[PDB]
């Protein structure tokens, strides 16, 4: 999604003042040889200033979910863009209203369950524990199985 | 509300919008182009019309799941 | 296409699509303007709060009822919960759909011909017609004979109907109703020491005669049970705390529809007004009448009054009539459903008042054949 | 229930919802397009008196005031379905921005960096 | 352009550009003229120290707040702490910049019209507004309504407010703050033996209140706690050495808060005039003030004041509703964060008092519909 765009437009100014000083301060090698492949928590450390902990996070998983265990100029950008709010800063709320419109498309006077398990069919992802209580507890976040706008709209939304 | 201001403004619209045309100010294939001029015109027109009766649609939709919602607060 | 079967009452306007079994959007009638100056910029302040919606900000408000005694006292706040019943609780434009007014007996012709020429000016619906309260809660019943005691909250009619011959001359109208019993309760509740005075609180003071008042069997043996023991004071908690106790006022509060000289009305119970309306009919339909009285309206749902009414009235009549007390229990919403029923007869179709009959004659239209 | 599980999960149906509002934004492309296109009344412009071409250029002209008519009065009913929308809109934001309301503002400028200059 | 905020206060002036965070500069609001003689001929002395620069040579001035209890008592005083705001705190000329001062409630009014008059002539802003200290406050906590206690170091008010309809009937203004706080506390210190008596050891005591004091939970149960053990006794180095140890002095310098009797005031305390500003609203509204009670002003920032003021109110109002006390961390600048917060609504835009305006009805335009 976003992820793209954000790597993009890294090339700015406050941020590539940032990835140079952070480079030239703290990247420089002659080290004993214990390979900092992982330096991304050295240079949360050496920030000074930690952003929130979901960019450290994607990009501690996402980064080399092959296993590449390396940071190119690509991944610099995508470590600094973690640092910046170069965030997508979810999304755009017009696009969760056209997706639940979407929804109901059949126009259930809110997005039905049966939404989600076509919406999870579609996506394919295994049904696990996660799987159905999610989807019920937004329907049922009165605790009482009536599926409203506002849950699906708060249960969406702070995501990219 | 007040439909005959409403309506008044709709015929100053279209008496505005009746761009008569005169007869020898306009050559035949001249002509012909402004029909066709016209018949693009109100095509995207009626795009517009259908995106915005979709936008209607869509208006609705939040009306419900809005009032369903301020029911849910009672 | 479908009707729409509106019903204007006094005290709560009962809607809905003609042919179903009870109104689709209940809400009080009452327009109430903001009282205070207001210092949030951009809160979406508006300038009257109409139907259930003043009845939650009610805190801030200065709620008035456009209806009085049945007669409508404020054309423009009337037509403003017009507006709103048609748009915002049913959501139908009113120039594709006939309606179905209602109005009590004996009433001010002008407010008729008013209520015409708004639904037909400013709404521009296709056809209206206006029925009197009391046939509608006869039709609901199933029957076709039978004297109706319809006690709304503005007022309190007993029309007597034969083999569906209205008869226009036993028609008593007595303007006691739910409104006078609230501010009834409202004035003895000082008797203890809570005070409600603001347009507001008669809210409070409503809701705590629908919840605890009821009608007793016999007042004398009530009110020396109620002064000697105190099984029955029951506690009510108001908006905020500070539970009430309320003794004696439960019963006392709607003693007064048998007893109008408690208000300081002059004329007779609606135990005795009943009998009254029955006296002036031929003494061939009494009988009937005897068997098949009905009860209707909010008014009459308060628990007991079904039996007293029957004691008094029986104390009356002659001791052979069989006197008999008709008490569904959907009583409040009786008019409504008669309504649904006229609208949907298909030998009712050609009675509406058409729009060109309309252009044609004026507003007097409706006090002429088509009534 | 792990938070890892919760996160794919959304992230896959969210993806899947952002294509199919990409679909659904091509499909309606494409009912627009033909909707144009069976709008269009095609007409024998050849073989007729100039007097003619004047004549039915008209009856192209009454019948195009005639359909922006309808697309104004349209235009005027979802004004005011948005003028509605701007009222309920106005009633969830009132219930919320009683606690969210001044969200909106300008933050973090100088006084959390310039500091050790005084 | 961007608006100026400034928020004059008594005690802290806080200013800043809208739509920020925190204030640019805040500093105390004191002017003082030395009081000694000088030989150093050529240092450069001026006539008088204002700001936070009279805080540290306070050594040899005579500080004297320009503002009382709200109101402005010392024009000349006033108009140089301005002066000193815009032009060496902030750097921006006010020709160029519309204002947003901030005035206690139930004010005099000529200390409203001299304000904008000096705005206006003196230092010739294109525009400027005043605006409630506590309907700011309830804007920071992004409410919409709820009673707001906004004990600043002036004045402490206490202004409800419901669905952004302001109750002027019920506003209770009390003239009891930090700055008498401040004295009762020095006045206790001398118990010990520790006599502060220039206005510069005001400060001092200023600081070792902000410091050490703190508001006590249950307030005999404390006094037995101090009289017998040693737990209490927190030690404080002053400017020179000599440290001091304060016993009991700790709790009982904020307790005049709920017991005005100690400075020998006739009102009720904080804890008191809240329930009564809440009970003179009506009657439905109560159980939204009751949970919506919001914290403000620097004085509410005493460790332990949240929990003492709804153990107070909890014991006052009825056992049913549920008392609730905001007390954000953000408290001492919550008036200003929603000063900015309003100056950046464009719904506000054109509520300020344009210049003309002021040109053609004179200063006594505040008092008119521009509020
Ligand atoms: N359950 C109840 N018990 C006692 N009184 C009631 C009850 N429900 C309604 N009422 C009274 O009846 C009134 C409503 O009467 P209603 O039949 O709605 O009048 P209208 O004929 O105008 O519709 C209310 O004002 C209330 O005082
Ligand atoms: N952290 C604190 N603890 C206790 N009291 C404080 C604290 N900070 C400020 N105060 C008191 O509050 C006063 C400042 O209040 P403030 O809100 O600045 O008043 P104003 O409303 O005039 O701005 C100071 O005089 C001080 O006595
Ligand atoms: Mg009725
Ligand atoms: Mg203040």
């Amino acid at each position: 999604d976003d992820i793209y765009k954000a790597a993009v437009e890294q090339l700015t100014e406050e941020q590539k003042n940032e990835f140079k000083a952070a480079f030239d301060i703290f990247v420089l090698g002659a080290e004993d040889g214990c390979i900092s492949t992982k330096e991304l928590g050295k240079v949360m450390r050496m920030l000074g200033q930690n952003p929130t902990p979901e960019e450290l996070q994607e990009m501690i998983d996402e980064v080399d979910e092959d296993g590449s265990g390396t940071v190119d100029f690509d991944e610099f950008l995508v470590m600094m863009v973690r640092c910046m709010k170069d965030d997508s800063k979810g999304k755009s709320e017009e696009e969760l209203s056209d997706l639940f419109r979407m929804f109901d498309k059949n126009a259930d006077g809110y997005i039905d369950l049966d939404e989600l398990k076509m919406m999870l069919q579609a996506t394919g992802e295994t049904i696990t524990e996660d799987d159905i209580e999610e989807l019920m507890k937004d329907g049922d976040k009165n605790n009482d199985g009536r599926i409203d706008y506002d849950e699906f709209l708060e249960f969406m939304k702070g995501v990219e | 509300g007040k439909r005959q201001t409403e309506r008044e403004k709709k015929k100053k619209i279209l008496a505005e919008r009746r761009k008569a045309l005169a007869i020898d100010h306009l050559n035949e294939d001249q002509l012909r182009e402004k029909a066709k001029e016209l018949w693009q015109s109100i095509h995207n027109l009626e795009a517009e019309k259908f995106d915005l009766q979709e936008k209607f649609k869509q208006q609705k939709y939040e009306i419900n799941v809005l009032r369903n919602r301020i029911n849910d607060n009672q | 296409t479908t009707a729409l079967v509106c019903d204007n009452g006094s005290g709560l306007v009962k809607a809905g699509f003609a042919g179903d079994d009870a109104p689709r959007a209940v809400f009080p009638s009452i327009v109430g303007r903001p009282r205070h100056q207001g210092v949030m910029v951009g809160m979406g302040q508006k300038d009257s709060y109409v139907g259930d919606e003043a009845q939650s900000k009610r805190g801030i408000l200065t709620l008035k009822y456009p209806i009085e005694h049945g007669i409508i006292t404020n054309w423009d706040d009337m037509e403003k919960i017009w507006h709103h019943t048609f748009y915002n609780e049913l959501r139908v434009a009113p120039e594709e759909h006939p309606t179905l007014l209602t109005e009590a007996p004996l009433n001010p012709k002008a407010n008729r011909e008013k209520m015409t020429q708004i639904m037909f000016e400013t709404f521009n619906v296709p056809a209206m017609y206006v029925a009197i309260q009391a046939v509608l809660s006869l039709y609901a019943s199933g029957r076709t004979t039978g004297i109706v005691l319809d006690s709304g909250d503005g007022v309190t009619h007993n029309v007597p109907i034969y083999e569906g011959y209205a008869l226009p001359h036993a028609i008593m109208r007595l303007d006691l109703a739910g409104r006078d019993l609230t501010d009834y309760l409202m004035k003895i509740l000082t008797e203890r020491g809570y005070s409600f005075v603001t347009t507001a609180e008669r809210e409070i003071v409503r809701d705590i005669k629908e919840k605890l008042c009821y009608v007793a069997l016999d007042f004398e043996n009530e009110m020396a049970t109620a002064a000697s023991s105190s099984s029955l004071e029951k506690s009510y908690e108001l908006p905020d705390g500070q539970v009430i106790t309320i003794g004696n006022e439960r019963f006392r509060c709607p003693e007064t529809l048998f007893q109008p000289s408690f208000i300081g009305m002059e004329s007779a119970g609606i135990h005795e007004t009943t009998y009254n309306s029955i006296m002036k009919c031929d003494i061939d339909i009494r009988k009937d009448l005897y068997a098949n009285n009905v009860l209707s309206g909010g008014t009459t749902m308060y628990p007991g009054i079904a039996d007293r009414m029957q004691k008094e009235i029986t104390a009356l009549a002659p001791s052979t009539m069989k006197i008999k007390i008709i008490a569904p229990p959907e009583r409040k919403y009786s008019v409504w459903i008669g309504g649904s029923i006229l609208a949907s007869l298909s030998t009712f179709q050609q009675m509406w008042i058409s729009k060109q009959e309309y252009d044609e004659a004026g507003p007097s239209i409706v006090h002429r054949k088509c009534f | 229930i792990s938070a890892s599980r919760k996160l794919q999960l959304k992230t896959l149906m969210l993806q899947i919802a952002k294509q199919e509002m990409e679909r659904e934004a091509e499909e309606r492309r494409g009912e627009k397009g033909r909707v144009l296109r069976t709008r269009c009344q095609p007409l024998e412009l050849d073989g007729l008196g100039f007097e003619e071409l004047q004549d039915l250029c008209r009856q192209l002209h009454a019948r195009v005031d005639k359909v922006d008519e309808e697309r104004y009065d349209v235009e005027a009913k979802v004004t005011k379905n948005i003028t509605e929308i701007a009222d309920l809109t106005q009633k969830i934001y009132d219930l919320r921005g009683k606690f969210k309301r001044p969200t909106l503002r300008r933050v973090r400028i100088s006084a959390d960096a310039m500091m050790q200059a005084l």
